């Protein structure tokens, strides 16, 4: 079962990617 | 001939483009000089109208003109290949001759007004040719009774539908034919939904010494061919740009998604793996 | 190579329009300067 | 005298949102499409709404309901496609709604690219004959694009409107002469009308009209066609508390009707009477001026109950009914007295004489 | 004082509080403030009014207006992603099917977080994000309509006449809806249909219980149902005619289109033969059917 | 990839400077417009 990430965890991950850049 | 005319036109436009670029370079140089020697010239007027621009526009009018004639004329030699057909052909030829009488290279006021009058006459004559053609467009339904005959009339005259006035005349037949084609591809969906081993094609292909894997691949290939044929029918019916039409969009999306599943590469790969 | 002709052409066109704008703003600046001088002179001449 | 006929108001869809535009279907003249912008008090609700009400019944509900992503600032009926409803939105999308499909969400929408619109589209209209027609749309950045209702992925024609020194014309209104497809008028935020041409050697803005002192809300060309040609006439309302008559010939106003004590938001000629034109004012007042009978004070008038600002006036095509959309979002319909609505035989000659007097 | 301008990253994942949720809900916005959009109209309007706008603000407003066409495309594209995702969260049933499409949009949005407004890739990227999110919204809207149809039909099985053709007609309509889902390529379709199959099996199992008891009552919801050994054979033959009303129905298939892909389907997969084991009251109702046949035969013998 | 970033940057720089110059020219155009109107009133005042 391929499952899309929840919006909250996805946005937390993207925040982590953005801040550390 | 039109190709030779195009060659001459592109040579002339190369000449004009060279004038433009080189005059721009010179203008840069003279502006630099005027900056350097500003005290020596009190007048800052910088506008010049080259004499040949009046020709450059005029020459362009032939380049735009003959194209709009040739794109018509060749089409009327193909699709109209009925007394109306010969009447339209001779009317177009007469219109072109009438415009051809005026001295195109004349550039003065007399040339300008003669050119404008001749182009107006040719425009009204061609507008009349388009009405003489819409008459045959109505005789389409006047003659054809079944869907196939009407579609074949659509396909034979397909280039003629590229014209702007012609396309809007035919709108009621387009909806009917697109609905019929939707019914056809729905029937194809029904045939493919019935899996191959249960289909009559499997049994009858086994009868004719055809092996089973080849039978399945052949069946899927024919369904793919028929989907291609129906999409081409839609393209002929709605002309160019059918991918983004109101009724062609759903057709294209369903056709693409269906053709994605008509692929038989997996069957061949599985057969090769099993035999190896 | 195709982009390089385009690139040099764009860099040159930038200066081509810039020179025209510099000339226009300079000459209009001198025009307003002359107008101001004339206005001051005429104001003094009035009284 | 005007008599209140109906009040169209849906609690669910037309509540706390103003009416953005009005239009009557040409084929089915008992239908009114009305746009409604976003409701700030309902963020979760759809932003753009388009309600199609029907008069032949007495149902209080909208006959059809549509809504789209961005606020609908304009909407019109497709004249030759009876099943479509076009709508210009705040974003520049030209949404198209189909009544056959049970989907309220637009069945098409133009791209938000440079090739297409990217500013609010207050002006949309279908112009042409059945065998050759286009959808002309003009946005507030001056860009004007001609689509076909069959094709909304990209525009058939497009150009930006500039008059002098390559300055944008911030179009807010647009109207065409009757039976014409080439010439039209556009009012701008700057407060100047512009007569412009659609296709030709001189394609673009042609002439400028400087009379108004505030932004133009709505321009309407003369609609009545009969014995004496008046197609060159057009009226314009504006934020300068004025409604100005105009001719395409002159470059200055013919006559200015400043009876209004507030803004004037929309003006429209009657479709039948040549001299009758109705203007709506921000104080809640709808005024019909019959220039033949009275060129100076409103021939008839009536205020909506509760004095709500009136945004869009729109005649019925028969000329016997005028619909006004208020800030509340309730459409109020007023039946016009036959002595005013019905033109007498000599009203056209009388309007000729009255125009000569001016 | 505001120092209005546009530059840098195109998105900004801001922290916002939602009532009833202790955690701060993150929301995605395009890095193009509404004040910039107001500035473009402000400068244009004040000029015609005759106010000499400072040339510094004209430069700031003019700079961002060049980027306005891309900004408005992303703002609605981003807003469309939020509302389409809101619709999915409303209906947990359709969550699996949009897994494939939601993956792509999260990939395209993941691509955009790395870009900056000056990137030449912003031209193809805005069209891609705008187009894909439109595709996400259109497919989700269709799914809400397609599943409502499947949900109305599966609830129709509970309250339809106990005749084989009526049952077949309902499943025929449910099968067509599954086939359209197969064409669109919504992911996880085999997993979802299996859940739909078990709920259809439960409903048919419940209806079969009413069918047997109603059949048992006539012998001594449920529809309107030689030697001694032939009487027993005839009664069981009649019962098998009643039992086959439901057990002979076709089984909903999720991959009707994957044709030429050869996987053999057994009798159990083809039909609801196993529905007899899904009666709510266990095998009790089946025993009463057999017992009643034994009772009549006992009396006749 | 690298010379495309540079190309887009140069294009935007050219458009920005074009914006600057049209702003300055339109400004100076209003400056003569108003000053000339004042000059016409001033010459009338002489009389």
């Amino acid at each position: 079962e391929l499952a899309a990430e929840d919006e909250q965890v996805f946005l937390m991950k993207q925040q982590s990617l953005l801040a550390k850049q | 001939a039109y190709e030779e005319f195009e060659k001459v036109m592109v040579a002339c436009f190369e000449v004009f483009q060279t004038w433009d670029d080189e005059y721009e370079k010179l203008q840069v140089l003279l502006r630099d000089i005027v900056k350097r020697k500003r005290e020596e010239n009190l007048k800052m007027v910088w506008r010049i109208n080259p004499a040949h621009r009046k020709l450059q526009a005029r020459l362009d009018q032939m380049r735009k003109f003959r194209r709009q004639h040739e794109q018509l004329r060749a089409v009327i030699v193909r699709v109209l290949r009925d007394a109306a057909d010969a009447n339209a052909i001779e009317e177009v030829n007469l219109a072109y001759e009438n415009v051809k009488e005026v001295d195109g290279l004349d550039v003065s006021k007399e040339g300008t007004e003669a050119w404008e009058a001749a182009m107006k006459r040719y425009d009204e004559r061609i507008d009349r040719v388009e009405t003489r053609i819409t008459a045959r467009l109505r005789d389409q339904l006047g003659t054809a009774k079944n869907a196939n005959e009407m579609f074949r009339i659509f396909s034979r005259f397909n280039a003629l539908f590229v014209r702007p006035h012609i396309r809007g005349a035919i709108r009621e037949y387009q909806t009917q034919l697109i609905q019929r084609v939707k019914d056809d591809i729905e029937s194809l969906h029904d045939k493919f939904k019935v899996q191959y081993p249960q289909s009559q094609a499997c049994k009858m292909s086994h009868v004719r010494d055809l092996p089973p894997v080849s039978g399945s691949i052949i069946w899927a290939k024919q369904i793919d061919r028929q989907l291609t044929a129906y999409m081409k029918r839609v393209e002929d019916v709605l002309g160019k740009g059918w991918e983004n039409h109101v009724e062609g969009q759903k057709l294209k999306q369903d056709g693409d998604s269906f053709r994605m599943k008509l692929n038989t590469q997996e069957i061949f790969d599985d057969w090769a793996r099993k035999v190896q | 190579e195709h982009l390089e002709q385009e690139k040099h052409e764009l860099r040159r066109r930038f200066e081509n329009r810039e020179g025209e704008w510099e000339g226009r703003v300079s000459e209009l600046e001198t025009d307003v300067k002359q107008l101001q001088d004339e206005l001051e002179r005429q104001q003094l001449h009035l009284r | 005298k005007l008599s209140l006929n109906r009040q169209f108001f849906d609690e669910r869809w037309s509540k706390h949102r103003v009416v953005s535009c009005l239009d009557w279907s040409s084929q089915y003249p008992e239908l009114l499409v009305a746009s409604y912008n976003n409701n700030e008090d309902a963020p979760h609700e759809p932003d753009g709404v388009a309600l199609v009400w029907n008069m032949k019944y007495k149902k209080t509900t909208p006959e059809y309901v549509f809504h789209c992503q961005s606020a609908v600032m304009s909407a019109t009926f497709a004249k030759f496609h009876p099943n479509l409803v076009v709508g210009g939105t705040y974003s520049g999308q030209i949404v198209l709604w189909d009544n056959r499909s049970n989907k309220r969400t637009p069945v098409q929408r133009t791209p938000l690219s440079a090739a297409a619109h990217t500013h609010p589209v207050y002006c949309v209209n279908v112009v042409g004959t059945q065998n050759a027609h286009n959808l002309i749309s003009i946005s507030t950045d001056g860009k004007i694009c001609s689509w076909s209702l069959d094709m909304l992925s990209h525009p058939q024609d497009s150009m930006e409107l500039v008059h002098k020194q390559s300055k944008a014309v911030a179009v807010t209104s647009m109207s065409f002469p009757v039976g014409d497809v080439n010439n039209f008028v556009v009012g701008s935020e700057e407060g100047s009308v512009y007569t412009a041409c659609r296709h030709g050697s001189k394609a673009g803005i042609s002439e400028m009209f400087e009379g108004h002192q505030g932004p133009i809300t709505g321009i309407h060309c003369h609609a009545a066609v009969g014995a004496v040609d008046f197609s060159h006439l057009f009226v314009t309302s504006s934020f300068d508390w004025t409604v100005k008559l105009w001719t395409t010939k002159n470059n200055k106003p013919l006559y200015s009707f400043e009876d209004n004590a507030d803004y004037v938001y929309d003006v429209m000629w009657s479709p039948t009477h040549p001299a009758l034109f109705a203007c709506v004012d921000g104080m809640g007042r709808l005024d019909l001026w019959n220039l033949n009978n009275d060129t100076e004070v409103p021939t008839a008038s009536i205020s909506v109950e509760g004095n709500p600002a009136l945004n869009r006036v729109r005649w019925t095509h028969s000329g016997r009914e005028i619909a006004v959309g208020d800030s509340e979002g309730q459409i109020v319909i007023y039946d016009v007295g036959e002595q005013i609505a019905v033109p007498r035989n000599d009203e056209w000659a009388r309007f000729g004489r009255t125009l000569a007097e001016i | 004082q505001r120092n209005l301008g546009v530059s840098g990253r195109i998105f900004t994942i801001e922290s916002t509080r939602v009532r009833g949720r202790t955690g701060n809900v993150l929301k995605l916005k395009v890095n193009f403030l509404p004040e910039i959009i107001t500035l473009s109209k402000e400068v244009r309007n004040l000029k015609w009014l005759g106010f000499r706008v400072p040339l510094a603000i004209v430069n700031k407003a003019h700079q961002a207006n060049q980027l306005y066409p891309f900004a408005i495309s992303l703002i609605e594209s981003v807003r469309t992603y939020e509302r389409t995702c809101e619709k999915v969260e409303e209906r947990n049933t359709i969550s699996l099917l949009v897994a494939g499409l939601k993956k792509e949009v999260q990939a395209l949005i993941a691509e955009g977080i790395a870009l900056v407004w000056e990137s030449y890739k912003l031209d193809p990227y805005v069209q891609r994000l705008a187009e894909t999110v439109f595709n996400f919204q259109e497919k989700v809207d269709d799914l809400l309509i397609i599943e409502e149809k499947i949900d109305l039909e599966v609830r129709s099985l509970e309250t339809c006449m106990y005749d084989h053709k009526t049952f077949s007609e309902i499943l025929n309509r449910v099968q067509k809806a599954v086939d359209d889902l197969n064409l669109h390529s919504y992911s996880n379709l085999p997993i979802w249909v299996n859940k739909l199959d078990m709920e259809i099996e439960r409903i048919l199992g419940v209806r079969l219980q009413a069918g047997l008891r109603a059949w048992t009552q006539v012998l001594l919801p449920g529809g309107e149902p030689p030697p001694i050994e032939e009487c027993r054979y005839k009664l069981y033959q009649e019962m098998f005619a009643w039992k086959m009303v439901v057990l002979s129905l076709p089984r909903i298939q999720s991959q009707r289109y994957q044709v030429g892909v050869h996987y053999e389907l057994t009798e159990e997969e083809k039909f609801y033969r196993n529905a007899l084991t899904r009666m709510p009251d266990g095998p009790v109702a089946l025993e009463e059917s057999y017992s009643a046949v034994m009772g009549i035969v006992s009396e006749v013998e």
